[PDB]
């Protein structure tokens, strides 16, 4: 594709667009995720 | 300096004054949660 756009030549990336007219099952949710380490270790982090 | 069980630990002493006479003991400065292997300083 050098580089160009074109037919089997996509840009792997697409935007989302949002707005407040949308409906409910379709506005943006802001995601965590939080991953602990169940193992022995000095144990940094812990609990109050 | 010491390394033993996952901690570091340095101990401590100043004094005014070839080494000089007398006793006086080292007092704990700091314990860390480092966990590394050591082998050789500078």
């Amino acid at each position: 594709c050098n580089g160009v756009a074109g037919f089997n030549c996509y840009f792997p990336l697409r935007s989302y667009s949002f707005r407040p007219t949308y409906g409910v099952g379709h506005q943006p949710y802001r995601v965590v995720v939080l991953s602990f380490e169940l193992l022995h270790a000095p144990a940094t982090v812990c609990g109050p | 300096f010491k390394n033993i069980d996952g901690y570091f630990k340095i101990y401590s002493k100043h004094t005014p004054i070839d080494l000089p006479q007398g006793f006086s003991a080292l007092e704990p400065l700091v314990d860390l949660p480092i966990g590394i292997n050591i082998t050789r300083f500078q």
